[PDB]
């Protein structure tokens, strides 16, 4: 849902979203770091689970949207970056 | 100051508003910059030629 | 199980020779020739290999024909002089390939059980685009989808020998292109570096929304191995990077700040030699 922004996700978020209790998201998400659907760690001075995500599937075309978009952005910082470097160091370039 | 600007006396306390921004994570803006520099380095090591 | 092809830089001569070996008559626009190689562990070598007459006709696009006694005789008469080369396979160049090259790959597994394809190209050279190979593999298709072939790509890389280098460097002789850069090779290393770069970029794009519309259909292969491309990239974010890119960034200035100290010694003593020895002639050529 969240894409990489903020993984950093605290324990109410999971607790309303799974509806399960604040004395088994620990439990919880050690048998998804068992079976291999993600491969992040646990923190619990601040409570938040921090994530890295490692297990992908299928996706609509509502996320294609926004991918492209990202992606539409991807092209558009480098092919101006190699201009910036392409007009500075031309007169070494050789 | 109360017509002008705020100075709000209410029950014997002024308030004056305030508050403050964070920026320590930018290394985007030394990222350009100093790509600038150092091939502005590269550049004057060569060229009286 | 491939883990990659070594293709010494005489093969593909051969192959550019034999696209002029026909070109004076032929119409054919593909040419299709017997590759063979040293299979040696698992990394696979090609040392030489020969070409074969093969036509196609682009009616039904599935008529072909092998001289299968050309090919008995040619690799028996190089194993008689050299008993160290083998077959491992084929080639053929064109970019856009003709669907007999599953016809042509389960015949000639007789000869070779790991066999495999390789595609150069002679006419798109101008960017940066290396030899292609693929493998012959038979699976269903993915679960519940209808049977196929589906080669499957092995990457390839690019080896010689010790006179097949050495021989290499006498033949150019153009630029020549020398060992460690003098800081103007080295930027368009990587200015070239990301021109290749964007060219990869506009190309999952323009496979992208030619899915995203529909036209052809989809294959979930490339969905997953598109999107741990995009939550696998880091993020620059606090005590990881901006810490840790510091100590390193202020810690290679350091040694550039002797460069400025040092040179500007070097060549204030080249001035005062030259000073003293200017003023020393003028006042005694007269």
């Amino acid at each position: 849902t969240r894409p990489a922004n903020h993984r950093q996700l605290t324990f109410e978020e999971i607790a309303k979203s799974a509806k399960i209790t604040v004395n088994e998201v620990e439990l919880l998400v050690m048998k998804a770091l068992s079976v291999g659907l993600v491969k992040g760690s646990i923190d619990e001075v601040d409570k938040r689970v921090h994530m890295t995500w490692v297990q992908p599937r299928v996706l609509d075309l509502q996320q294609i949207k926004g991918m492209k978009d990202r992606l539409e952005f991807w092209c558009t910082d480098v092919k101006s970056m190699e201009m910036l470097v392409e007009h500075q160091a031309h007169d070494i370039l050789t | 100051y109360a017509k002008k600007r705020g100075w709000v006396l209410g029950p014997n306390n002024y308030y004056s508003f305030a508050s403050q921004q964070q920026k320590p994570e930018d290394t985007t803006i030394p990222s350009t910059e100093l790509a600038k520099q150092v091939i502005e380095y590269a550049r004057q090591l060569e060229m009286i030629v | 199980a491939v883990q990659k092809v070594v293709v010494h830089p005489l093969v593909l001569l051969s192959v550019v020779d034999h696209f002029n070996r026909i070109g004076k008559v032929g119409n054919q626009k593909r040419v299709v020739g017997v590759l063979l190689g040293s299979w040696q562990k698992k990394v696979l070598d090609v040392s030489n290999s020969f070409a074969v007459p093969f036509d196609e006709d682009d009616k039904d696009d599935s008529v072909w024909f092998l001289d299968h006694d050309y090919l008995e005789n040619m690799y028996g008469m190089f194993k008689k002089v050299n008993a160290r080369e083998r077959i491992v396979g084929w080639y053929h160049t064109g970019p856009k390939l003709h669907k007999n090259d599953i016809a042509i790959n389960e015949l000639m597994k007789r000869y070779c059980p790991n066999s495999v394809l390789v595609i150069i190209d002679v006419k798109p050279k101008d960017l940066g685009l290396p030899t292609e190979a693929y493998i012959s593999v038979e699976e269903v298709h993915d679960d519940g989808t209808p049977t196929s072939k589906t080669f499957e790509h092995v990457t390839s890389e690019i080896g010689a020998e010790e006179a097949e280098e050495v021989g290499v460097e006498h033949l150019l002789r153009d630029i020549k292109d020398t060992t460690v850069g003098t800081l103007s090779q080295r930027i368009t290393n990587q200015v070239h570096g990301l021109k290749g770069l964007n060219s990869k970029l506009l190309d999952i794009r323009s496979y992208l929304e030619k899915v995203a519309t529909g036209k052809l259909p989809i294959n979930h292969q490339i969905i997953y191995q598109l999107q741990d491309v995009f939550n696998l990239l880091p993020d620059v974010s606090l005590q990881e990077f901006v810490k840790a890119f510091y100590l390193k960034t202020n810690d290679q200035m350091v040694v550039v700040y002797l460069a400025s100290l040092i040179r500007s010694v070097v060549a204030l003593h080249n001035l005062i030699n030259n000073k003293i020895a200017n003023r020393d002639a003028e006042k005694k050529e007269g």
